[PDB]
This record gives structure tokens, sequence and C-alpha cells, in this order.
């Protein structure tokens, strides 16, 4: 008989579980008993490029001040840009104003600043959508390199209306 | 396969009409034991059955 | 069954470069120090999968079959997990200062020390190597290979200066004069597959010709124009006569006359050819190279140039020698080796093991305790190329990086690394690299060079001077040996060198020849076999049955050999036998396969005298294709010549099958009772085969059975001709040495008496006959047999044309194995996973990663076929509509890797409504061709003519 709190009985499973590693599963063999094993320091996959600037203090008004865009205007105004702050973002800023959010009505974690006070160009949104200042976290595991730089124009036209 | 392509396509029903006649006129005749007896009931179906085969030669 | 529970488990801390089920690829090289190539490496989020190649901008060394197969040596649990000293497991550390404390001594005692390796092309390797040498007063380095080639670097090395090859271009000549070359098989490193194909295509009234001389039969034999069975004392004779037509000259030869026949004329018309012919040859004496050198400066021909030497060999059988003496001569102190096998590579081995027993503080560097790591002092754990970083020169202006791909599996630790240590340099190998980094990359560091994985680098012409060449080619025609029987060594496409010894995938491979797998053997030709009571046979079972025979040399023998009489292999007097099979050391028993014949290779001569006789008993052979030859039927091998084609219209060699309707003859393919289906719209896909740009088509077998997950089954189950395959190369002989002769004894035949004894003599294959290849897989049809008949409807078409294969409403009645009429459909018989029957990869769980996780892993009585690539085409259609994009033109073509993994043109795929694209100008063409019109089953898969002349 069938149960809630177990799987449910099989007849025959011939090809039900897995003869190859698919990929977030536990095995026995690996390092941990994770299936993930993390890549060698240093290497180069094809398609991505590393960060070349280092952490903060020293080297994040190095890339305030000497660090472009490289994007087009075909992709700047597609409004892809706006669909990823709208998910990420909106959950400690504001989403047409500034600090406002959804989390300090509901008075859980306090110190979210607008975006009039603190002067921000377009590169160093970048050293910090990647790193974090002291509250937020490496955003880099959900975004990609590609759609940061689509994120950092649509804040700064957020500042414009502000 | 041309034997057949040649013959649905031109002789439509000629080939089609060859199978009602020896096949599905009788079946619904002689099969009743009473009117296997019967003497118009053996001639129309007699006469059938030689028109098909005429054409089956046809 | 309550059914298992599944957990999942997400990371601590996440890098950046790595998303769950998004592959991706890295730039690396390799060089074994007998195969290489650019390749890149798919991964998955942590470990590496199945072999791509590198094309940005410098596609020039593909990756063959034995680099194709090499991933299951990263995964062999059978490695030396940790290095041991004086029999017994060490640690590292035990390992540098027993190293350093000897050369100490060494030093102090004024000894020897001595590093040995193979043909280390790596700019950074050989600075730290010359480093080692710098601090350490007397330091020698030699170069050690298994099969030499010795020669052919002193003749180019006394002329122009440097020991180096020749890299041929074979697609800037119009003559291929080949006297013992084998261009196409592992002659050089044989990488000229692409070169030669491209030649062999009729695109006007043009297509290079090829002459062949050979004691052997190999592939560039097969793909000949012409063949001429030559033993190699007629063959020094023929090159002489060559010389003298090519360079006006009076040298004495001695040649048979039936020989120069054909050798003058081969001859001439090469001279005839200024700027576009080539001479190329692979007679084992300096003299004959030099030769060589003269004629093709003589013919100044486009595919001579030494302005890109080629780097990857660099041995001498004269320094390797004094090495041995010299070991059991004097007192040799240290000597640390890192890929060098003597003991079973050298015929002289049992003296270099006595040379062993009076040397100190033996070190090898390998991955499996083999016989030399056996009889060692320290043996050291290596890392198996993904686990390491290095760089590689090919050719003269190349630079090239290699990336690791995964982290270290087993306790290993690189040789480049131990040097450094004992040098007293702090850091590490990658460290080091970095450092000689800019000495060559004038461009980005790394983000444009790993990144890509190439570099760019400049070159020029080397000096050239005067040479008498005159006087070697008397001396040349002077030099004679002509004596009994003899033999020549030669290596297999399957089996390079002893680096694969255990590897599965290429024990099963059966040769791309003789059509057998899992053993070697002994190539004898009929006209000897007649002579030798030898023979083979077809026995009940279907497979192979066949005598033994023993091989005597001066002072030795073999008293143990499997021959197969392959009629036209053997020219006469001579003996074919494959080297490199019998090792013993750390692999078991099911891998412990064959006869090794390396001991046979005295003073590094591949040509040897022997004496020939018939042993007792009888052995059997896996062998996987039964009949030899073509019973006439030309609809499925259709060829001509080139006059025919330039001159005929296709209806006199491309001709279709015609049926009969009112008194008239049409096209069979327009004849139909049915109604079609519409595929006008939405991607209707095709498969290209021209059959002149099949060479061998060897590696496109291994990358087939690569994503597919098919499973490997022993010596016997394919014994009894039950083997597991999706594509298959096949092989036809003829009788009476050409094609069209086996036409003109079938049409002309009589009644009842006759045709009972003509096809009893057509499968009896005649001296010297005409070889054609062609690649068979499940061709999808429209009108399938193969369908129709499924009681559970387990098979189904699309919209796209394919085959779908149910896995699932297949319950095992089989029926459609048998009205395939091409029959490529492969029922599985038994469980192939994990039982103790097949030990094989599959079993173990270290070796289950080469296993990719989208396609799924067959059980028991479901039938399997060569279906088109659905999981990349399903992929390729998603990645172009996420993006908002329309496919590109080559976009599917470098997806399949049915054919994007083959060496030369020869597979194309694509699309066909679009008509933009490679397959769209293909099958409009007048050498448009399907296999088995006649049957009236509308296949997807067409074929072209062989043009040969
Ligand atoms: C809650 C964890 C947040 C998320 C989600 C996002 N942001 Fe944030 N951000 C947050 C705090 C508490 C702060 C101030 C920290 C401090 O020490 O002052 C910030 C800061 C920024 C800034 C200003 C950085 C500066 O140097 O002045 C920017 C431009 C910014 N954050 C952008 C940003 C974007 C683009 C986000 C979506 C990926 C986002 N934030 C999310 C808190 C949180
Ligand atoms: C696992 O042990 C449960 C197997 C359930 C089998 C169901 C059979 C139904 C009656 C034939
Ligand atoms: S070739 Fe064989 S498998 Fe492929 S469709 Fe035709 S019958 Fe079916
Ligand atoms: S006909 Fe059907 S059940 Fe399997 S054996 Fe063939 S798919």
């Amino acid at each position: 008989c069938h149960n809630n709190s177990a799987p449910n009985y099989q007849y025959f499973p011939n090809m039900y579980e897995s003869v190859a590693y698919e990929p977030y599963t536990e095995a026995k063999i690996f390092k941990g008993g994770k299936e993930g094993q993390l890549p060698v320091e240093g290497t180069i996959n094809r398609g991505f490029e590393p960060y070349e600037y280092e952490n903060s203090t020293a080297g994040y008004e190095l890339a305030k001040a000497n660090l472009k865009s490289p994007l087009t205007e075909e992709e700047k105004n597609s409004g892809k840009g706006k669909e990823l702050f709208e998910i990420y973002c909106i959950s400690c800023h504001g989403a047409a104003g500034n600090g406002k959010g959804k989390l300090v009505e509901r008075e859980k974690f306090l110190g979210v600043p607008s975006y009039k006070d603190r002067e921000i160009t377009e590169g160093s949104i970048f050293h910090v959508e990647t790193y974090g200042l002291n509250a937020m976290g490496s955003h880099a595991n959900q975004l990609s390199a590609h759609e940061r730089w689509l994120v950092a124009d649509y804040v700064l036209k957020l500042k414009s209306q502000l | 396969v041309t034997y057949f392509v040649t013959r649905i396509q031109l002789y439509n029903l000629p080939f089609f009409g060859a199978v009602v006649m020896n096949f599905v006129f009788p079946l619904l005749i002689l099969i009743n034991t009473d009117f296997k007896r019967l003497n118009w009931v053996v001639v129309m179906a007699g006469i059938v059955i030689l028109l098909g085969h005429y054409v089956d030669f046809f | 069954c309550e059914g298992p529970v599944h957990k999942s488990i997400p990371y601590v801390l996440q890098p950046e470069q790595i998303i769950p089920g998004v592959a991706d690829y890295y730039a690396t090289t390799v060089f074994d120090g007998f195969d290489f190539a650019n390749l890149l490496v798919k991964t998955r989020e942590g470990r590496p999968i199945k072999i791509e190649n590198n094309t940005i901008a410098g596609a020039k060394f593909s990756a063959n079959a034995r680099i194709h197969a090499s991933i299951l040596g990263l995964y062999d649990s059978m490695r030396l997990k940790e290095p041991k000293l004086d029999g017994k497991n060490s640690s590292w550390s035990a390992v540098d200062l027993k190293i350093k404390s000897s050369l100490a001594d060494a030093k102090a005692k004024g000894g020897q020390v001595v590093l040995l390796t193979n043909t280390l092309a790596s700019p950074t390797t050989e600075k730290l190597i010359g480093e080692f040498i710098a601090k350490n007063p007397n330091a020698k380095h030699v170069v050690y290979d298994a099969v030499s080639s010795s020669d052919a670097l002193d003749a180019f090395e006394t002329v122009y200066g440097e020991r180096a090859l020749v890299d041929y271009d074979f697609s800037k000549a119009s003559l291929i004069v080949s006297v013992g070359a084998d261009f196409l098989g592992d002659w050089q490193g044989g990488g000229y597959d692409a070169g030669y194909a491209k030649g062999r295509i009729p695109q006007n009234g043009k297509m290079s010709r090829h002459f062949q001389f050979e004691s052997n039969m190999t592939l560039s034999g097969a793909a000949a124009d012409k063949r001429v069975p030559m033993t190699t004392a007629d063959q020094k004779q023929a090159l002489v006569q060559i010389y003298n037509i090519v360079v006006g000259a009076s040298v004495p030869v001695s040649l048979d006359a039936k020989f120069k026949a054909e050798v003058v004329k081969a001859a001439q018309q090469l001279k005839a050819a200024g700027t576009k012919g080539i001479l190329v040859s692979g007679i084992e004496d300096k003299n004959a190279q030099l030769l060589v050198l003269a004629i093709n400066q003589a013919l100044a021909s486009e595919a001579f140039s030494t302005a890109g030497t080629r780097q990857i060999r660099k041995g001498s059988n004269a320094v390797v020698a004094q090495l041995i003496k010299d070991m059991n001569a004097g007192s040799v102190h240290t000597l640390i080796m890192s890929g060098v096998n003597p003991v079973y590579t050298l015929a002289d081995s049992a003296s270099f093991v006595s040379g062993l027993k009076k040397v100190k503080t033996s070190v090898a560097f390998s991955l499996k305790e083999d016989e030399t790591a056996a009889v060692s002092t320290i043996a050291a754990a290596a890392p198996h190329y993904l686990e390491s970083w290095g760089d590689v020169e090919i050719t003269k202006g190349t630079y090239s990086l290699t990336q690791p791909t995964i982290r270290p599996i087993f306790d290993t630790k690189q040789f480049q690394d131990v040097l450094l240590s004992v040098n007293g340099t702090p850091g590490n190998f990658y460290d080091y690299l970095k450092a000689n980094s800019g000495a060559i990359i004038a461009g980005s560091s790394w983000n444009k060079v790993l990144h890509d994985g190439i570099f760019v680098v400049g070159s020029a012409a080397l000096a050239g001077g005067s040479y008498d060449f005159a006087g070697a080619a008397s001396l040349l025609s002077k030099a004679k040996s002509s004596g009994e029987l003899e033999l020549v060594l030669y290596t297999k496409t399957g089996m390079g060198d002893g680096q694969h010894a255990n590897n599965p995938w290429l024990q099963e491979f059966p040769d791309p020849i003789t059509r057998v797998s899992w053993d070697n053997y002994v190539t004898v030709s009929n006209a000897d076999a007649k002579k030798f009571n030898l023979s083979n046979e077809i026995v009940a079972n279907g497979g192979l049955n066949g005598s033994y025979a023993t091989i005597t040399t001066a002072d030795g023998n073999k008293l143990e050999n499997v021959p197969v009489i392959v009629q036209p292999g053997q020219a006469v007097g001579t003996v074919g036998l494959a080297v490199g099979y019998g090792r013993k050391a750390a692999l078991k028993e099911e891998m412990q396969v064959g006869i090794n014949a390396y001991a046979l290779y005295k003073n590094f001569n591949s040509v040897q005298s022997i004496t020939l006789a018939k042993a007792n008993g009888e052995h059997e052979f896996a062998c996987v294709q039964g009949q030899k030859t073509l019973m006439g039927r030309g609809d499925i091998i259709k060829e001509t010549t080139l006059e025919i084609f330039n001159t005929q219209d296709a209806k006199h060699w491309n001709e279709q099958p015609m049926v009969s309707l009112d008194h008239q003859e049409v096209e069979a393919t327009t004849v139909d009772l049915w109604e079609s289906f519409d595929r006008t719209t939405g991607h209707h896909f095709n498969l290209s085969i021209d059959l002149n740009a099949c060479t061998g088509c060897g590696a496109c077998v291994i990358a087939c059975h690569a994503e597919n997950n098919v499973p490997v089954v022993g010596k016997a189950e394919v014994r009894r001709s039950r083997d597991m395959h999706w594509l298959r190369i096949d092989r036809y002989y003829s009788s009476e040495s050409t094609f069209e002769g086996d036409n003109e004894r079938k049409e002309g035949i009589a009644g009842l008496s006759s045709s009972l004894s003509t096809f009893n003599e057509m499968e009896k294959p005649g001296d010297n006959p005409q070889v054609a290849f062609q690649p068979v897989m499940c061709q999808h049809c429209n009108h399938a047999p193969c369908e129709t008949v499924c009681p559970v409807a387990a098979t189904s078409h699309g919209r796209q044309g394919q085959n779908h294969m149910a896995y699932n409403r297949c319950v095992g009645t089989r029926y459609c194995a048998n009205n395939c009429p091409y029959k490529v459909r492969r029922f599985n018989w038994f469980l192939y996973n994990k039982n103790s029957e097949f030990d094989y990869h599959m079993n173990d769980d270290l070796g289950r990663m080469v296993l990719n996780p989208d396609v799924n892993v067959r059980s028991r009585g479901v039938m399997e076929k060569c279906s088109f690539c659905i999981q990349s085409t399903q992929a390729v259609i998603l990645e172009a509509k996420r993006q908002g994009r329309v496919v590109g033109k080559d976009e599917f073509n470098n997806a399949c890797a049915c054919s994007a993994a083959c060496s030369s043109g020869a597979m194309v795929f694509g699309d066909v409504n679009d008509k933009e694209s490679e397959v769209a100008k293909l099958a409009e063409s007048e050498r448009m061709y399907h296999l088995l019109e006649h049957v009236g089953t509308k296949p997807n898969v067409f074929y072209h003519v062989k043009v040969r002349n």
C-alpha cells in the first residue's frame, strides 16, 4: 500500500535509477561526498574571462575610475535589463524608488540607502555586484558576465529619474 | 507494383465491382437454406456470378 | 519494491565558472611521444568527457582514434595511486630526499647522471632540463623512441642542418609516388589524411593519382590507383631507377623487367609533372632518404618545404646503443626516466636489465607498475595529461599550451616539479611556465592564449647545400641482400604502442584492413600459404579458425604465432608482423592478449630475415567480417573511371533503376500505391558520404561510441558474431584484379551448369585485387520496413525525417532486425551494465564517469540503432530559440560527432530545406546515388561514386 511519507511501490524498475552520473546526487568515490568537484585554479574555459581587479579598498576605487561597459546600443534598449532588476534587487533596494524595497517596511534588517546619497559610476556597480560592499554578497553565482552590464545601465536610469 | 497502379487508376469500377459481384452479392443470398431450394434465387445468383467472372477475365 | 530515496547536494561554496547542467570547454593539447593533436575537452560540472577537435585557426592536428579513446586512461582504476620506494609505499618527501642525496653522492664521486625521455617538444621543459644540467656537472640527456626513424633524421640533418622532419603537403601535388611510404598510417606521425583526400575529389577534370610500391599492404595501398607488389630488395633498386630518370644519371640498376615496366612509367610521369609531384619513401637507409631529398629538390614541388619543419621525432639509434653499452660497461649513477619503457620495447632489453643491476637510484615515472617500474628503485606516480600543465611545439612555427581539466585523482607529482625541487627553484611548474611565457607570447598573456589554446610564431626556410648524391645513388645500387623469406614489423591504428595495453575500446576496435579484433597475428600471402600449408576457415558458428606457425631468426625464434592468410597482403617471400601487444605487468589476463615482437626489432631495423614453419594446433579468431569479396553487386559500390566521368553522360556511369508502366519505362522512385507525407517545411535532414574521401574512416567509429554509451564485449560473444556497433566500415576485395572483372564473369553466364561453379569461385579473392571501403549505418528510411511490423509500436518517424527509437515499448520480439535489408540493427542479449561476466569500464565505480548523463544506458532485451544526433540537434535548436535567431549554415554539421570528428571532409551532416548549407549543394549533383533504389525504401543517406583512374 502507498504511504505519503515514503515513495510508492514500482513494477520491475528496468531503467529508472541511473548508471551514469546526473549532477547533484550523492556518490561514494569522489573527494567529498558530493558530485560537484571543484575546477582547478587558474584555468580558463571557452567563453569567459577572469575579472582582473582584486577586492575592496584598493581595487574598489581603481575599478570606479577606469573601467567601462563593453556593450552596444542595440542591446541596451531591449528591456532585458529591467527584468533582471525585477527579480534580484527589489527585495532590498526599491523598484522605482530607492531603498524602500519590500523588507524595510517589515523591519527584518535595516541599513539600505538610496541612490541620491552615493555617487556611483557604471563601473562601480559591476565591482559591487560581483563582490558586495559589507552587507551584499557575490551575485556572480546567479547572473552571468553579459548580464551584470545589462543591470548597470538600468540602475543609471533609475538615479537620473530621482 | 505497376500491375495494380495502372488498374486502380484506370479500371477503377471494373476492378472493385468484380469484388462486390463475386462476393458481397452471393454472401447475403446463398446463406439461407430455404433460399437455396428456390429456383429463382439460384437462377438470380447464378447470373450475377457468371457476369462477375466475365468481368474478371475482362 | 519501495523505490529508493534520491538526495541532492548543492555547494557550500559554488565557483563562478560552474553552472549545473552546463558543459564547459577547455583548450588543451596532447603529445605522448607517439601521437599528438590540438583538441578541446568537454567537461561536466567537475570532470572531462568526450574529446572534441580544436579548430581556432590552428586546425592542423586533429585527434585520431587512439587519442579519442585515451580518456579511459584517466579513469583507469589500475593506476599507481601512491609512489613507492624500494618496493614500499612512501611519501614524496621520501622520494625527494632520496634523489637529492644520490645526486650529492654522484657529484662527490664523479659518477654518471642520465635523464631519459621521449621527444619533449617544450621550450620550457627543455629549458628546465638545461638548468638541471647547468647545475649538475655530469648530466647527459638522451631520447629513446620505441619505433625509430633516425635514418630520416640523419639524412635531413646532414643536408639542412637540424634533426627534424619535412612536413609534406599532399594537397599541392598531382603525382604521388610512394615507395614504402604509408603516409596515411603512422609514417612520421601520419597526419596527411586531409591533404591527400583533398586532391581526390574530381572538382573539374583533375585528380591526383597515386602510385604505391610496397611489400606489405596498407591503407595508402588500398587508397592507391596503382599498386605494385615489391620486396625490399627490389624497392631499393626501384628508387635508384627513379633517380636516374628524374635526375639525369647512369647508375646500373638491377631490377626485374616486369618491375621496370611500371617503375619507369611512374618515374617518367613524375619527371613530367615538374613542381606538381612528390616522391615519398620509407626505406630504412640514410642513403635512400638522401636520394629522396635530391629528387624532391629536382622536382622543386610545392609540397616540399623546410619553412615549417616537424619537431615531433628527435631520437637516435646510435646514442641509445651507446647508453646501453655504458650502463653495463662503466659505472652509471642515478638514472631518472619518464615515459620511457626499454624493458618490452627494446630488443636488447635483457642486457638493459643487467645494466640496471649495476646502477643506483633508478627512478621511473609512470601510470602503472610496468616491467620497468618493477626493476627499479623509485616508482613515481605520474599524472595523466588532464591532471597536468604544459606547452607543446609540434611544428617549427607554433606554440601551444596544455591545461589540466581535472584535479588530481591519485597522489601524483609532475616530472618537472621534481626537477624544480632538486634544482632548488621555489614554486611549481605552473609558476615556472608563467615566468617563461612572455619569452614567446608577444600578445596577451593568458586571456588570449589559454582561452584559444594556440599562438602563432613565424619561421623561415632552411638553407641547403652541396652534397654528393650521385655517390649515395651508387652506394644504394651496390647495396644488396637477397636471401630467403623476410618479415616487416608494423604498427596499427588501434595499437600504436604499449600506452593502450588495457584500453577496451582499442582492443575491441577491429582492424580497418583485416576486420578482426582482440588479438595479434601474422600476415602471409596465399602464394606462400600453399608452400607452408597454412590456412584459415569459416566454421559452423560463423567465426574463423586458422593454423599456427613458427618464426625462426638468426639465433632465436617465437615458437607459436597466429597466421592470417591475407591474399595480397604480402608481395612474395615476405611476412607482415604487427608489433606491440605482449604485456604482462600490472594488468588483468583479459587484457594480456597478443604477441609483442619487439624482441625481433634487432638493431632497430623493421626488416628481418626469417624461416617459417607450420605448427601443430588450430586457433580461433574474434573476426568481425565474414566474406572477403564482392559478388559483382554493382548496385552497392558504383565505380567508374575519370575519362568516363568526364566524357560520358550520367546514364552510363550513374544509372538508376527503371520500372515498366503502360509499355513505357520510368524511374523506379515514381511508382507508389500509397501517399506521401509533407516534410517540405521544418528541417528535413540528410547525410552525405563521398567514397573518394573515405581513406579508412578510422576515428569516425570511436567518436560515435563516445556519447551513445555502447558497451564493450569481449573476445567471446564477438567470436560468435554477436557484437554491438552502430556504424561499420566494410572491406570488399575482388577476383581477377578489377571490379569490372567481377562483372564480365557474371553477365556472361549459362544455364544452371556453369552458374553453380562461377558463384562458388567468386568468393575466392584473386591475387593483387582492388580494395574498396564503404561506411554503412542506419540510413533513416521513409518507406521503412522496420517500422510497420513492430507489434508494440516502439518505432516511429518524425517531421525532420529520423527513425525515432523508443527504449520503452521495445518488448524484444526481434522482428525489425529482419526486415532491414541493410541489416544494421543491434539487439542486446545479456545485461552489460553491472554483472561480473563483463568486468570492463561499465562495471567498476571509478570508471563510470565517461558515461554522459544525457543518453540512457540500456539493460536487456531492447534494440538500439545508429540514430541521427538527436541529443545534439535538440540542443542546437534550443540554443537558437532562446536567443531569437535562425540556425546558421555550418551549425548542424559541427554538433553531430558522426561528421564533426572525421579527419577528411567525407561525412557531411546538415539541413536540406535551408538551401545555403553544405548538404543542399551536394544533393544536387551528377553523383546522386542511394543504396538499393529498386527495393523502394527511400533512404536519407546517399553515397556518391568512386571515381578512381
Ligand atoms: C539585500 C541583501 C540586497 C540585495 C538583494 C541587493 N542589495 Fe545592493 N546593497 C544592499 C545594502 C545593505 C547596501 C549598502 C551596504 C553598505 O555597506 O553601505 C547595498 C549597496 C548597493 C549599491 C551601492 C554600492 C556603493 O558602493 O555605494 C549598489 C549600486 C547596489 N547595492 C546595487 C545592487 C544591485 C544591482 C542589486 C541586484 C543584483 C542589489 N544591489 C541587490 C543590499 C542589497
Ligand atoms: C515491490 O516489491 C512492489 C511490487 C508491486 C507489484 C505489483 C503487482 C500487482 C499484481 C500483479
Ligand atoms: S535502414 Fe534499417 S533501421 Fe534504418 S530505417 Fe531502413 S530498415 Fe529501419
Ligand atoms: S519490432 Fe519492436 S519490440 Fe523492439 S525488437 Fe523491434 S522495436
